[PDB]
Order: structure tokens, then C-alpha cells, then sequence
RNA sequence: GUGGCGGCGACGACCCAUUCGAACGUCUGCCCUAUCAACUUUCGAUGGUAGUCGCCGUGCCUACCAUGGUGACCACGGGUGAGGGAAUCAGGGUUCGAUUCCGGAGAGGGAGCCUGAGAAACGGCUACCACAUCCAAGGAAGGAGGCGCGCAAAUUA
RNA sequence: AAACUGCGAAUGGCUCAUUAAAUCAGUUAUGGUUCCUUUGGUCGCUCGCUCCUUACUUGGAUAACUGUGGUAAUUCU
């Protein structure tokens, strides 16, 4: 195209979100954040479509700039933030937590949480690399970046950050056994324990996969989430 | 032939027709901004000096320093147009001619010098202040602000005085002790 | 032979060649080191390439390129221009309303470097993805061999 | 052809 | 206009491209920059992205490198002798990258004795190691050296080299005796 | 002939009839061929 | 005492990362025509070295070199209603369903020029060309659809 | 109120005047480049002839405003 368009039509958005086709003529293109486009819930859509509590753009509005509702430990008053898996929301004036977990079906479900689980997240490592005066930083899936990491930390790996520090209080190292969660491609949403790991140098790495009920798939190494060690998951689980 | 005449210091304006091309001759063929001993005007202006300021020929258009032409020209005036200018030659075929007094005679004009014009607006920066009224560093900006009284037919009668800028208040070190403040935790 | 065969002169880029020495370190061998990288992926550096004297910024493993995309075979079928090889790669079009197939081929223009030698008309060569090196020139040859 | 000079005769 | 667009040329196989649309603005070129020898004048130009391109258009004076007694020192430029890509930048006097140059030897030659305290130019624990190759000894007799220019004059604004030594300045030297 | 490095005789259309003859020479025929054999030493 | 310490915000700011992107490549695969069989070097076709320019790699371009590159496994040339499509979601009495996605260009006509992260601008300017308007005759300001079927209101609010 | 400063107008509309790998679909690369904005980092001073007693804050202007005007003529000036 000739420039950036910044009107999304409504039948252009992803199909996850829901939306019906004769509400209207546009949808509301996320705004630019952690998370990419495609694999975002906007905060209007999760405020005024997942859980009712706003009838139109205005009330979503209004809810927002009273500073009620937090993502990730900090305020938020654009109801066009692009929220990502593994997110936390706060409301405190309902006492309400929600963390952003892929269902079966492939889409973010209203996954209500202990008040206490909702001070730690869980983040994929993407990136390592040493920057000036020979620090390491580590910078994660969801933008995130951390100096003085771990050095047992690698990349494919999971870390667990409290929102509150914003710092790592443990890891969980990539290998087979543990659990894991596609995020991408046709076996999106599903959960399972690695089997094993082929390599393919210049190439992609291919990743085995057994559920509890011992189907087999393959997936890529892009697509998979370390959710916890072993068979024990260290967040809590949907329906 | 009009000539718009005015006294900075005095800070007068004043507008007079001149008839009569005797006393006019003594300004043709002239450039701009130059000095011209203005004798020729009267008994009044001996001794008096004026300055060639600008003026309007007979159709309206100004006159321009750069250009050296007893006629108009198309020039590239402020992204720029074909604006038509008059030339800087003083001539017989102006509408009103522009006069600054530089040097002032023996008598007094009945129509400038005689009263005066005040300035109306005092400095509002706390620097501009020390300047003009030659304060020290001890000394204290907000005594020496004009005060402008004001008064209108209905109302009470009252005093406005603008707001000083640049003043050092408790609230601009502060901040400036909260920044160090910034860079001492940065620091630990 | 001599390398020095254009007009300007030909260095390796990455070699300081005029550092002053003592007379006795000059009496023994006026030997340039060579620079020479490992590409990675499993390929070997040609010993050639270690020890040869060959000025050619385009060799994958003398040269300022790296590899990286699609690594891809075929028959060496042209030899007649100056450090690059015509070959082609053979394969069959499946048609589905006939259920048949029919016999395609694609012609590539790839550099060849000096430190592959002895190679004739109709061997087996395996080559690498690079950036564009000229207008119709994307690969490097990687490894040659014999029929 | 397209290298071949023109000849011109003196009028 | 100066485009550096590629829809102008011909296709491999000789056929040609009628366009599909004007030149962008992204495709734009610009004229050359001929950096004579004079008096110091350059100008700034901006580019995409709001950078900065500093544009030489004279220039005098810049550092050089003695390499092998790796000594920078910032000397004034001469002339010009050779240029690789075409004679006619030797004869206009135009620097461009990878040109060959006369620089002034002053600054090498008071550092030298400066260090050395040994004699240079004159009319007739490991130590330091004094020793000059017969042709740069002749250059320093002569006055001037042979200097071989690194920097692009358009694109940074500043002539910056290193003094030609050793074969190079040997194959140099032969290049200028032939075209003479 | 790259590059235009070989004269051509193509004939081109944008530069046809760009100027028309216009000759202001006070000399005559005649007096101009016996002034260049005399021309130098000659 | 021209003491010393301080909170929560607003704005700006060098660099790194991230998001939105944008731009050049790799591979894979396009309809008809051989009564188009040879084409490219017809202002470079293929490549080598050095350089200019460009955000960068690059015949992108210029100087100096070699004679190359493609083709019956169909090169090259010529065509081709290339309003029509392409897709997508949803569904018990057969679907009179729904919506999107584009190939570019221009602003009276061809050139030159200014800003910005992003435009050779849906916007200013100069020259030339062509129109048309006002004036005290000196000068000044400008850039699309309806009828022709006895028939012109949405050319709107 | 007026004026100075900052940001956007390059997206959505509308449109009769071009085009066989040129576009386009899928895959693949940034280790060959660009980036407003969202988000996360980073953003202190030993001495080093500048002497003796601006960092309790340093310089120069210009609009809005007052007033005098010209022409058939702009809110031109």
C-alpha cells in the first residue's frame, strides 16, 4: 500500500475475537505494544465483549480513565492496549483477576485466578546478549528485557517474573518431559509433555509432543511454551 | 505628496501635505535611509534632519531598500511570490513619503515635540528588570515591578502588575533537588 | 602464478601486510597469513582455501559472504566464464488431470572460487544461499563432488 | 552501415 | 533528475520493461560531489531518516597513519597523482576514495627525531628499532609523501588515509613511472 | 559501441529543424578563397 | 543558617530492545500464440577490479578490462470483455446468505523547487504554454453531470 | 477574547484518462537497511595553573497591544 493504514475493517480482524458481522463497518485495530497485532485481545473487546461490563466504546472509556482496571501490576488508560498470552489483569473495584490462557478451541478464555497467583507471570526467553560494561540481558517473548540474569539461563527456556520487582525468582530448563503448550499452528491450544528434540542446523528444530490421553504430534520449536517441570503445571489450568 | 512624519524619541506621529513642489525638490533623486537636511520645509525645521523611512507611489505599492529603479519591479517577496514593489528612488510620483527625525533644530514643532507619548508596557522577565533598573544581586526583582494602574467610569478602581518569569522560587529548587535526588538513587 | 593481474591492487582486506620486524624474522620466510573462516553447517574449508594465495572477496570461505537460506544440488553443466559456473537442477511437474508427469529443469549461474579445482563438465556440486552477488548471482558453490 | 561517413559534394 | 531505479533496465534475457508507475522518492540520486583542493568548504545535506550527510566540496587538510610506525598526525594535501577508476580525476584534481595523493611530511619528520632522536631528511628488554626502507628515506629527502586515501570526501566530509609503504608503495610507484 | 563509445548516423527526431541557417558574413566568395590559400606562409 | 533532606505527577531528551511497519532479495508455481526460432551488446547485454550515488547489498551508475548470458525441457516477440474476480465465515423445510481483498496514475499541459519518521505530496512557488474574470485603463487576482424517452426536486435535509 | 508554541492532515473516502512472473499466491532471509508512536532498560559529580569575592537561574528579539498612513483594489500593505 501506499502508507500505514490505521482503519481495520471489521471482517479483517482476527477471528478470534468473536465479532459479529452487522454491528458495524470497522473494528478497532489494536494499538502497538508488547504483543504483535494477530495474537493480541484488546482491551475493549476483553472489557465490553468477554464480560459485558460496557455496552459501548464510551463506557469502555469511561471505565478505563476512572484507573480501575491493571495489567500487569500498572494502570492502564488506553483501551486499545494489545494484551498477549500470559497476562494478568487486576480490577480491583470487583476484586477480580484474569490471566489470558488459549483454550481448546484456540482462543483467549476468561481464566478467573487466586489473588496470589496473580503476582508472578510466566515469560518465554527469546534473546540473549551482552551489552555495555559486560552485562548480560535477557529479553523475553513479551518485550521484556532483564540485566543480570541467570547464567544457567538460555534461550527456548521459560522464567518466572514477579510483576511487583519485575525480577526472576526461578526458571524452567527446555528439555523432554516437561510440560508444554503449542501456541501456534494447526495443533494451537493444545497441552502435552515433550518427548524429544531433533535438530536441523540452518533449519527449523522440530518438536515432539504426547498428551495425557497418548496422542503424538510434531510441532516446531517456535511454537511451544514450557508451561511447567514434569508433569506439574506452575500456573493454573482452564476448564 | 503627503509626508508621514515621526519623532522617536518623543515617540510623535504626525501627517502633513506639502502642496508645493519648491519644498519637495530638495527630496527628489534620494535614496532610502539616507540623511537629508530637511531646511527647504519652512521656517519651522531649521537646523532639522530626517531620514528616508519608506513611502507609497500613487497606486498604493511600498518601496523597497534593495532595489535601485525610479519604477516599479516584480520581485520574489516572502515560499516566495512575484509581489510588485516600488523602487528605493524618491521621486515625484509618490503618493506619501516616510520621514524618521534624527537631528532636532533650533524652535519646536507645534505638532510633535511640544507634548509627548509615554511608553506603555514595563519589562516582565526578572533579568530585563535588573537591567533597567540597575539591581544587584541582593537586591529583590519583585519590588521594582511596574504596577499599571487602571481605572474605568462603573468600576473600582485597581492595580495590575504582570507575572514575573525566570524568579527563583522555593518550588524551582525543589525540583532541581528532587533531579539530584534522581541521580543519587540511580546511582545507589 | 601472480595474483596482482587487474589495475588496482589486490589484498586481502583483513591482513596488515607492512609491519616492520627485526632482520632475522625477515631472513626466514616472507609468508603472509592467510584468514580463512569455517562456514558452519558441517562443511569442511578446502585445504587449498588454507594454503592457497587466491585474492577473491566472493569465496565462502576467503571471502567477506556468509551462507545462510536454502542449500541446494545439482550437475555442473558450463564452465567457460570468469570464477562462476552455469548449472542445472532436473525434476518432474506432476499433472493431476492427466495424473503424469512431465520432465522440467532450471538453469543457475553460481560463483565459483579458485580453491575448487579439477572440476569438469557433469559432477555433482552442492551450494549455499548468499546475498545477491551480482544481477543473476545468489549462491556460492559449497562442495564438488565427482561423478 | 551505421558506421559508413556521409559524403557531401561541393555546390 | 537522477534515479538509481532498477525498472529502467533491461531483463536478463534482453527484453525490455515498459513501467508501471513514476520514481519514488525513496529511489532519488544525487549529483557527485568533486572534492577539489582548496580552501575548506563543505555542506550539510539531509537525508531519509533525518540523518545527516556531510557533503566535502574542498578540502585540504586531514590525518594520516604511518602504519607501520602506526603514528597519526593531521598533515595538508598536496596533489594528486593517481586514481585507479580514471585519469581524468588525476587531471581535474578530484578526491575520491582510493585515490593516491602528495601529502607534506613535516609532522612524520619532527616526530622522528622527536622519538628517535636519529637524523632524517637531512643534506649530506626489546630495543628501539630504527630502520627506514631505502624508498621512504628518498621520499623523506624529497620532501613529500606518497598517501593512499581510506575515507569517502562525499559521505563524511574528511579526507582520511594512510602512507603508502612496502609492495603496495612499490606497485604504485611502477604504475606512476608507466603512466609517464 | 558500448555505451555509445562508436559514432552513429541515426537520424534524431527531437533535435530535427532545432535551428534555421542564418549566415551574416560581409566577405565574398571569392575574396574568401583567395585569402586562405595566402593564409600563413603560404 | 543564600542550613541539610525530601512524594506523587506533566513535558522533553542520546542510545539499546520491542511493536507498527516499509524496502530489497531466495525458493516454488502463472492464460493463449511457433504461419513469433533465435535473442541480448539499439546508449550494458554477462562478469572482474576501483570508485560516485544511495538507508544499505547490487551494472544502480561511471572509468579500465575480458566475451560473455538465454533458448525446442519453447528463449524472444505478439496477444488475452488478465466491470469482472478472488476469497472468507455462518447455517434443520434444498443459502433470493453476508461481507472483504487490488494493478497504478493524475490534479488546465510538460519541467524545476520547499517540509517531514514516512510523499519525488489529495497540499504552495517560479518560468513557458492555454484559458477566463474585475478595473477610475495605471494594474490585480484564478486552478466535477444533467438533458436529448411531453421531460432535470437525494445536485438535498 | 487575540496572538505565540506543539501535533496531525501520508489513514478512511471518493476516481472517466497503466500494466504477463512486470504484478500476485505460498515459503524463506535481515550475519546487506530504514523508522514517528506503544512497552522495557540507560540517563553524578576525585584532582588535573580558568585566578579574588550567575547556578538562589544566563542573553538577544519578535507577535498580540497603542498610534500615524497610501491606492479603485484583498483579510494586499
Amino acid at each position: 500500500a501506499r502508507g500505514p493504514k490505521k482503519h481495520l475493517k471489521r471482517v479483517a480482524a482476527p477471528k478470534h475475537w468473536m465479532l459479529d458481522k452487522l454491528t458495524g463497518v470497522f473494528a478497532p485495530r489494536p494499538s502497538t505494544g508488547p504483543h504483535k497485532l494477530r495474537e493480541c485481545l484488546p482491551l475493549i473487546i476483553f472489557l465490553r465483549n468477554r464480560l459485558k461490563y460496557a455496552l459501548t466504546g464510551d463506557e469502555v472509556k469511561k471505565i478505563c480513565m476512572q484507573r480501575f482496571i491493571k495489567i500487569d501490576g500498572k494502570v492502564r488508560t488506553d483501551i486499545t492496549y494489545p494484551a498477549g498470552f500470559m497476562d494478568v489483569i487486576s480490577i480491583d473495584k470487583t476484586g477480580e483477576n484474569f490471566r489470558l490462557i488459549y483454550d481448546t478451541k484456540g482462543r483467549f478464555a476468561v481464566h478467573r485466578i487466586t489473588p496470589e497467583e496473580a503476582k508472578y507471570k510466566l515469560c518465554k526467553v527469546r534473546k540473549i546478549f551482552v551489552g555495555t560494561k559486560g552485562i548480560p540481558h535477557l529479553v523475553t517473548h513479551d518485550a521484556r528485557t532483564i540485566r543480570y540474569p541467570d547464567p544457567l539461563i538460555k534461550v527456548n527456556d521459560t522464567i518466572q517474573i514477579d510483576l511487583e520487582t519485575g525480577k526472576i525468582t526461578d526458571f524452567i530448563k527446555f528439555d523432554t518431559g516437561n510440560l508444554c503448550m503449542v501456541t501456534g499452528g494447526a495443533n494451537l491450544g493444545r497441552i502435552g509433555v515433550i518427548t524429544n528434540r531433533e535438530r536441523h542446523p540452518g533449519s527449523f528444530d522440530v518438536v515432539h509432543v504426547k498428551d495425557a490421553n497418548g496422542n503424538s504430534f510434531a510441532t516446531r520449536l517456535s511454537n511451544i511454551f514450557v508451561i511447567g517441570k514434569g508433569n506439574k503445571p506452575w500456573i493454573s489450568l482452564p476448564r | 505628496m503627503k509626508l508621514n512624519i515621526s519623532f522617536p524619541a518623543t515617540g510623535c506621529q504626525k501627517l502633513i501635505e506639502v502642496d508645493d513642489e519648491r519644498k519637495l525638490r530638495t527630496f527628489y533623486e534620494k535614496r532610502m535611509a539616507t540623511e537629508v537636511a530637511a531646511d527647504a520645509l519652512g521656517e519651522e525645521w531649521k537646523g532639522y534632519v530626517v531620514r528616508i523611512s519608506g513611502g507609497n507611489d500613487k497606486q498604493g505599492f511600498p518601496m523597497k531598500q534593495g532595489v535601485l529603479t525610479h519604477g516599479r519591479v516584480r520581485l520574489l517577496l516572502s515560499e516566495r511570490k512575484r509581489k510588485s514593489v516600488r523602487g528605493c528612488i524618491v521621486d515625484a510620483n509618490l503618493s506619501v513619503l516616510n520621514l524618521v527625525i534624527v537631528k532636532k533644530g533650533e524652535k519646536d514643532i507645534p505638532g510633535l515635540t511640544d507634548t509627548t507619548v509615554p511608553r506603555r508596557l514595563g519589562p516582565k522577565r526578572a533579568s530585563r528588570i535588573r537591567k533597567l533598573f540597575n539591581l544587584s544581586k541582593e537586591d529583590d526583582v519583585r519590588q521594582y515591578v511596574v504596577r499599571k494602574p487602571l481605572n474605568k467610569e462603573g468600576k473600582k478602581p485597581r492595580t495590575k502588575a504582570p507575572k514575573i518569569q525566570r524568579l527563583v522560587t522555593p518550588r524551582v529548587l525543589q525540583h532541581k533537588r528532587r533531579r539530584i535526588a534522581l541521580k543519587k538513587q540511580r546511582t545507589k | 602464478a601472480d595474483i596482482q593481474t587487474e589495475r588496482a591492487y589486490q589484498k586481502q582486506p583483513t591482513i596488515f601486510q607492512n609491519k616492520k620486524r627485526v632482520l632475522l624474522g625477515e631472513t626466514g620466510k616472507e609468508k603472509l597469513p592467510r584468514y580463512y573462516k569455517n562456514i558452519g553447517l558441517g562443511f569442511k574449508t578446502p585445504k587449498e582455501a588454507i594454503e592457497g594465495t587466491y585474492i577473491d572477496k566472493k569465496c565462502p570461505f576467503t571471502g567477506n559472504v556468509s551462507i545462510r537460506g536454502r542449500i541446494l544440488s545439482g550437475v555442473v553443466t558450463k564452465m567457460k566464464m570468469q570464477r562462476t559456473i552455469v548449472i542445472r537442477r532436473d525434476y518432474l511437474h506432476y499433472i493431476r488431470k492427466y495424473n503424469r508427469f512431465e520432465k522440467r529443469h532450471k538453469n543457475m549461474s553460481v560463483h565459483l572460487s579458485p580453491c575448487f579445482r579439477d572440476v569438469q563438465i557433469g559432477d555433482i556440486v552442492t551450494v549455499g544461499e548468499c546475498r545477491p552477488l551480482s544481477k543473476t548471482v545468489r549462491f556460492n558453490v559449497l562442495k564438488v563432488t565427482k561423478a | 552501415k551505421a558506421f559508413i561517413p556521409p559524403k557531401e559534394k561541393p555546390i | 533528475g537522477i534515479s538509481r531505479d532498477n525498472w529502467h533496465k533491461r531483463r536478463k534475457t534482453g527484453g525490455k520493461r515498459k513501467p508501471y508507475h513514476k520514481k519514488r522518492k525513496y529511489e532519488l540520486g544525487r549529483p557527485a560531489a568533486n572534492t577539489k583542493i582548496g580552501p575548506r568548504r563543505i555542506h550539510t545535506v539531509r537525508v531519509r531518516g533525518g540523518n545527516k550527510k556531510y557533503r566535502a566540496l574542498r578540502l585540504d587538510v586531514g590525518n594520516f597513519s604511518w602504519g607501520s610506525e602506526c603514528c597519526t598526525r593531521k598533515t595538508r594535501i598536496i596533489d594528486v597523482v593517481y586514481n585507479a577508476s580514471n585519469n581524468e580525476l588525476v587531471r581535474t584534481k578530484t578526491l575520491v576514495k582510493n585515490c593516491i595523493v602528495l601529502i607534506d611530511s613535516t609532522p612524520y619528520r619532527q616526530w622522528y627525531e622527536s622519538h628517535y632522536a636519529l637524523p632524517l631528511g637531512r643534506k649530506k628488554e626489546r630495543k628501539k628499532n630504527a630502520k627506514i626502507s631505502s624508498l621512504l628515506e628518498e621520499q623523506f629527502q624529497q620532501g613529500k609523501l606518497l598517501a593512499c586515501i581510506a575515507s569517502r570526501p562525499g559521505q563524511c566530509g574528511r579526507a582520511d588515509g594512510y602512507v603508502l609503504e612496502g609492495k603496495e608503495l612499490e606497485f604504485y610507484l611502477r604504475k606512476i613511472k608507466a603512466r609517464k | 559501441a558500448s555505451k555509445g563509445r562508436k559514432l552513429r548516423f541515426h537520424v534524431l527526431s527531437k533535435l530535427l529543424s532545432f535551428m534555421a541557417p542564418i549566415d551574416h558574413t560581409t566577405m565574398n566568395d571569392d575574396a574568401r578563397t583567395e585569402l586562405y590559400r595566402s593564409l600563413f606562409g603560404q
